[PDB]
RNA sequence: AAAAACCGUAAAUCCUAUCUUUUAAAGGAAGGAGAAGUCGUAACAAGGUUUCCGUAGGUGAACCUGCGGAAGGAUCAU
RNA sequence: UUCAAAGAAUCAUUCUUUUUAAAAUCCGGAUUUGUUACUUUGAGUAAAUUAGAGUGUUCAAAGCAAACAGUUAAAGCAUUGUGUUUGAAUACUAUAGCAUGGAAUAACAAAAUUGAACAAGCU
RNA sequence: AAGGAAUUAUAACAAAGAAGUAACACGUAAAGUGUGUAUCAAUCGAGUUUCUGACCUAUCAGCUUUUGAUGUUAGGGUAUUGGCCUAACAUGGCUAUGACGGGUAACGGGGAAUUAGAGUUCGAUUCCGGAGAGGGAGCCUGAGAAAUAGCUACCACAUCUAAGGAAGGCAGCAGGCGCGUAAAUUACCCAAUUCUAAAGAAGAGAGGUAGUGACAAGAAAUA
């Protein structure tokens, strides 16, 4: 024996079982629940553009010391509080503590990256300026 | 075994010759006749070829005649209305449920009421399909009693 | 009892006073059965009685019930084949058929029923052809592939 | 509002055309007629696309102006009407006659032909309906009636039909062994014998047709056009002569030259 | 409990070979486990066998020549086009070259290749190495 | 109007995607009555005009038997196997028995041959002589007057005839 | 022609009812993360009462105890 | 539940021809015989896309065009005049529906407290 | 005389009976045309309609039927069939082969991406079909509209007004605000492709041509 049924007309039960089963597949059910909309503050999209709120630290998961430097903001788009970190060896300051700031996702759909706990997001551009161009600083300067 | 876990192979195997032996004696009408007489007196289709095998000389009534005993009987008219193993089934439930009846506590027999119930309602199912049974049958514990004479 | 509603049921194509009763032969070699030539009955939607005539699909089904006046419900079993699974699955559809009373229909009965046109909300179909057929559970249950 | 549609999108418009999916968003939208749009062919393609007289449907439009340009040999002005499968055109000022037949593909060539045969085109006739006064009339793939038809004329059938007078010369039977094309499916450009006719009860009576490479091929009777009686065809058929050769056949002909 | 006999039977000739034994018992012949096994004899990958005629089912019990490296019953029998075979031999036979893939065809019973040849595919039985 | 809007037959509303495409036209009911002519015309689809007959009285009433016709007032409506409420109404349709002014078919009778082209042999019921004995006879009505705008119909004969009295039946 | 009456389409507004969907809330009670914090030592060794199951009662907390199970026991053994 | 058998070609195998029962039909000869699944052929489908044939868009993505002969004519074919060959294939267009060859595999239908086939007789 | 099948074509008889058969305009062709007109057929179609075919959900299992649910009869209505609507009479119909609900960040399909082969996802978007023109509903005209650069009304937005009234509907093309992670010029033209017309000769933001354009795609410097 198989375990499934193979008969030549055995399809509906096939199918079902099937249909039925998809739904352990997490990624699947990541993909397929309608909470995706609700419970996401991108709302299905690449990126938000959000004020900042609070200029703040996170301490990292405990093998790794540092202090990593966040930035709690809101979605003009849902009005969702996030955490987004910020990249740059020193671009906490290249930010103001309220600037137009538009965050990306860090990489990995909604979990979480690295060192960091529980922030999901990279802000990624200021008054419009590129937050790696400011990094680089021979490309641009921040206007305002 | 159809519901208990039993497994064995004990059974009557028939001889690869099925021409009659030399040695048979007896003409067709005659054990056609024997085979009328012990239905009559109250023999079941089994019992009756089993009673042939033993009391008279012949193994198998469908090498000495063509057919076999129950297509004889009914031939001859003395068919039951309610087949052999069927009716059989349905005596052991009757059985059954008067011990139930009179002592309620006894679950093992109550479980295997239930199995003799579903074996008859597979069989009688069976012989619906066929025309031995008529469709209008349904089975009933109540009647059930009344139904095997 | 032949007139049984409020109207006089008459036989539209019939012709009483001159000439030398109406039926029809809606062929596709469907033999008029004798109750229809015989036996009055007045039916505006039998196919070999009335003005209805048949002429599209024509598919065999199963009864299913004749507790509608002059009017059957059909199954059609079947298969759906899914390429997925490169298998079949027994799949159904009701087809509600106008009767007429030519045909005397228990259930389960095979019959065969051609189109015609929209005789009421969903029978667009009437029964041409009836073979006997015994069932021994519920029609509703019987798959019979056709 | 909506009711019926009066443009044609050029990529909708039916492969035998032969359009661009460039040099153009639409395409002409066959006239009402005496031809179903999707086995007709407008004028302004005859023209422009196949004769290649015209460069634009304005040049097309002009030419029709002079009223030079006959169908059937009665003027047509209307830039799109339809010509279709044997009607015969007659440009006054070359003094071409041209024939509308198909190729061995789909594809509508004008044939060239003679002014005596010219004068005779073949017409199949579809219905055969009963008028006022016991009167007969056929009703051509022309969408044309001829009335008081011959008796002997059935439903199927072919006639041969005169132009300058709108009566018939002679017709030829949907027989078992008669000289047929087809305009239709596949086998569109063939031309055959009929070896067989199938005449199924409710559905479309199909009929076999063996050519003269003995290759059979099967089609719809619907849209088979008889054109002879087994010897001789009763038009001028183009060079191929309704001989689809096979691909591979095809190729090495093409190859040989 | 037997549903497909021939998968049995073929079932049991895959054991027997790798056993490496010379005879074997097929226990219930039937007609197309005996044209499944002519075939195969055509094709060289068996030797005799003695289909015995009980009055029953019949046993067979065949001749093995210690050729074959399997064979199987593809069960399911898949209805299978003509066009589709290629794909399903890919599928399932070693090698081009060789292995045969069985197929009932209105044709009688028959090889992928005599298919190909004749032009109707079938139902697909079973297959060797 | 003589579109969806209803239930699925498995008993599901069918969610509606589809205003009223004015060729669903169910334009409103034409109750025909008894009195002096008059009709309107309304415009069906291409340009079919059909006659909306609202009073009637003259119309073209046939006798089967003989297989003729003539043009009679009609004086009352006495049975509608629809409803009551249209007979009530004095209102004309296509299966209302009503009854003739009946001399004309007399006085053509005795123009051809006797007193109460010719397969005559059949010579009349005696039910529907004692009608004429009256003057007026029940008729059915044929025509669908609210489209025709006629209200041509029939004489109701031997067996119908009966029926028709049957039904009628006064009793209590 | 206006105006009117009656059916019939019937917008819209209001009133309920129900449902769906976001959403507030004192408090409650979980969870996860963090910080070398308090109290024990439950488990892992016969883990110092073998462990674990189901169930019932208990107890600051791990847990304890009863009843019947299991070896995933520390016994394949008289 | 009709298994099989025999002959000819080819490099043990491949493809072909012929017959071995019973019933109805046709002038001793010759020719129809369950249903559906399945399968094979078709038929009928819009093109665009896709696969794919042809075609040096300078290549290519393309497109559905083109090629050929000439400082200007020969050659052809037409009865001084007229360029010529052509191409824009084919396949894909379900799982259903349509017709279709079918021998295998599947179903189902036919089939005995009795079922129908003939020859005679009577209505 | 067909069609597999006729209450079909058709023919006769008895009754009614629309509309029509040029009170029109050119000057043409080798006597012709335009415009109009009854019926028929063809055609451009349209409406209905048969069968088969769809995603997620059973933490949706019983639904539908006074309010037509299922059928029969008679009608009314329709261009025609039909509970399409009315009346009268049945008590049906669908459902574990998932009815009925719910969800869809769903218009469908041709297709797109990605695949050895299966498949999985996508398909607002060049074509076909459906639907809608702020929201419903209702009409007139007409062959065709339940039309929206037609009209009536209400709701929701909103413009001018001398305050009496009046008009208005970009999901046409540009263009603007808003929303937003997220998207171009208030360009030139009817030359091509087509449509409409009293039909070469006029119109067409249909359509085309440029402009913006690192959406994609191809070729290709920096020796
Ligand atoms: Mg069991
Ligand atoms: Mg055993
Ligand atoms: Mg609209
Ligand atoms: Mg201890
Ligand atoms: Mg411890
Ligand atoms: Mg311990
Ligand atoms: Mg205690
Ligand atoms: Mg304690
Ligand atoms: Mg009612
Ligand atoms: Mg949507
Ligand atoms: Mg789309
Ligand atoms: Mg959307
Ligand atoms: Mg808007
Ligand atoms: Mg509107
Ligand atoms: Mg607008
Ligand atoms: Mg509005
Ligand atoms: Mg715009
Ligand atoms: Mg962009
Ligand atoms: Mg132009």
């Amino acid at each position: 024996g198989s375990g499934k049924p193979s008969g030549l007309r055995a399809a509906r039960k096939l199918r079902i079982r099937r249909r039925t089963q998809r739904w352990a597949d997490k990624s699947y059910k990541k993909s397929h629940l309608g909470t995706r909309w609700k419970s996401n503050p991108f709302r299905g999209s690449s990126h938000a553009k959000g004020i900042v709120v609070e200029k703040v630290a996170i301490e990292a998961k405990q093998p790794n010391s540092a202090y990593r430097k966040c930035v709690r903001v809101q979605l003009i788009k849902n009005g969702k509080k996030i955490t987004a970190f910020v990249p740059g060896d020193g671009c906490l300051n290249f930010i103001d503590e309220n600037d137009e700031v538009l965050v990306s996702g860090f990489g990995r759909s909604g979990h979480s990256v690295g060192d960091l706990p529980g922030v999901k997001f990279k802000v990624v551009k200021v008054a419009r300026v590129s937050l790696l161009a400011l990094f680089k600083e021979k490309k641009e300067k921040p206007r305002s | 075994r159809m519901y208990g876990k039993g497994k064995g192979i004990s059974s009557s195997t028939l001889p690869y010759k099925r021409k009659q032996p030399s040695w048979l004696k007896q003409k067709p009408s005659e054990i056609e006749d024997a085979i009328i007489k012990l239905a009559k007196k109250g023999q079941t289709p089994s019992q009756i070829g089993a009673t042939l095998r033993d009391n008279y000389g012949i193994p198998q009534v469908k090498s000495v005649t063509g057919n076999k005993i129950l297509r004889i009987l009914r031939a001859q008219g003395i068919a039951t209305t309610i087949p052999e193993d069927l009716y059989f089934l349905i005596k052991k439930a009757v059985s059954m449920r008067k011990h139930l009846e009179k002592n309620k506590k006894d679950k093992d027999c109550k479980f295997r009421l239930i199995l003799t119930e579903s074996k008859i309602h597979r069989i009688s199912r069976y012989y619906k399909r066929k025309k031995l049974l008529p469709s209008n049958w349904k089975y009933q514990s109540s009647t059930a009693s009344a139904l095997i004479a | 009892d032949v007139q049984h509603e409020r109207a006089y049921q008459k036989q539209e194509g019939a012709s009483f006073f001159n000439s030398k009763r109406y039926w029809k032969k809606v062929g596709l070699g469907f033999a008029t059965p004798k109750e229809a030539k015989e036996g009055v009955y007045v039916d505006k939607k039998c196919p070999f009685t009335g003005n209805v005539s048949i002429r599209g699909r024509i598919l065999k089904g199963m009864v299913i019930s004749n507790k509608m006046k002059r009017t059957i419900i059909i199954r059609r079993n079947y298969l759906h084949y899914v390429k997925k699974y490169n298998r079949f699955e027994k799949r159904h559809k009701n087809i509600p058929c106008h009767c007429s009373p030519c045909f005397d229909v228990k259930e389960g009965d095979i019959v065969t029923v051609g189109q015609c046109r929209p005789l009421s909300k969903t029978v667009r179909f009437n029964v041409l052809h009836v073979e006997k057929h015994q069932i021994f559970g519920s029609a509703r249950k019987q798959f019979v592939l056709f | 509002g909506k009711g019926i549609k009066k443009h044609l999108k050029r990529v909708n418009a039916p492969s035998h055309w032969m359009l661009n999916k460039m040099g153009g968003q639409y395409a002409p939208k066959t006239s009402s007629g005496p031809h179903k749009l999707l086995e007709s062919i407008p004028l302004v393609i005859l023209l422009r696309n196949r004769l290649k007289y015209a460069l634009t449907f304005d040049e097309v439009k002009m030419i029709l102006i002079q009223k030079i340009v006959k169908v059937d040999n009665k003027v047509r002005t209307d830039c799109t009407f339809p010509v279709g499968l044997m009607d015969v055109i007659h440009i006054t000022k070359s003094n071409e006659y041209f024939r509308l037949l198909y190729d061995i593909k789909g594809r509508f060539v004008p044939h060239r032909i003679t002014n005596e045969e010219s004068k005779y085109k073949l017409c199949k006739v579809k219905k055969i309906l009963l008028r006022k006064g016991r009167l007969s009339i056929a009703v051509t793939h022309d969408g044309r009636s001829i009335p008081y038809i011959h008796p002997d004329v059935k439903v199927n059938d072919t006639v041969r039909l005169d132009l300058e007078t709108g009566k018939v010369l002679e017709h030829l039977k949907f027989q078992v062994g008669s000289l047929v094309m087809v305009t239709a499916g596949h086998s569109v450009g063939r031309v055959g014998v009929i070896s067989s006719i199938d005449k199924n009860m409710g559905t479309y009576d199909i009929i076999h047709v063996k050519d003269s490479r003995n290759k059979v091929f099967a089609t719809r009777l619907s849209n088979v056009f008889v054109i002879g009686d087994n010897t001789k065809p009763y038009i001028s058929l183009p060079r191929e002569k309704g001989i689809k050769l096979d691909i591979i056949e095809e190729r090495r002909n093409r190859l040989k030259a | 409990v037997r549903m497909s006999v021939l998968a049995d039977c073929l079932k049991t000739i895959n054991n027997a070979e790798k056993r490496g034994r010379r005879q074997v018992l097929i226990r219930p012949s039937s007609k197309v486990v005996i044209k499944f096994l002519q075939y195969m004899q055509k094709k060289g990958y068996i030797g005799s066998f003695e289909i015995v005629d009980d009055h029953r089912s019949g046993k067979i019990v065949v001749n093995l020549l210690g050729r074959i490296n399997k064979c199987a019953v593809i069960s399911p029998r898949y209805d299978v086009k003509l066009d589709e075979i290629e794909k399903i031999i890919t599928s399932i036979l070693p090698s081009r070259l060789f292995g045969h893939l069985i197929l009932t065809t209105p044709y009688g019973i028959m090889d992928h290749e005599e298919a190909r040849r004749k032009h109707t595919g079938g139902k697909v039985l079973g297959f060797f190495f | 109007r003589d579109g969806r809007h209803k239930l699925r037959l498995t008993g599901g509303k069918k969610k509606i995607h589809k205003k009223k495409r004015k060729y669903e036209l169910g334009r409103p009911p034409s109750n025909t009555k008894l009195g002096s002519r008059q009709v309107h015309v309304v415009r069906g689809r291409g340009r079919n005009y059909k006659y909306r007959a609202i009073k009637l009285d003259s119309g073209s009433f046939s006798w089967p038997t003989f297989g003729i016709s003539k043009n009679t007032r009609i004086i009352d409506v006495v049975y509608n196997a629809s409803n009551n409420e249209l007979v009530r109404t004095k209102t004309l349709v296509k299966n209302c028995i009503v009854v003739i002014d009946s001399h004309p078919f007399t006085t053509w009778y005795e123009n051809t041959f006797g007193t109460t082209k010719i397969g005559k042999s059949k010579n009349i019921d005696p039910l529907l002589l004692e009608q004429f004995k009256q003057g007026r006879v029940l008729a059915c009505i044929s025509s669908r007057p609210g489209q025709c705008g006629k209200a041509d119909g029939y004489i109701i004969e031997g067996d119908e005839l009966l029926f028709y009295k049957r039904k009628m039946d006064k009793r209590n």
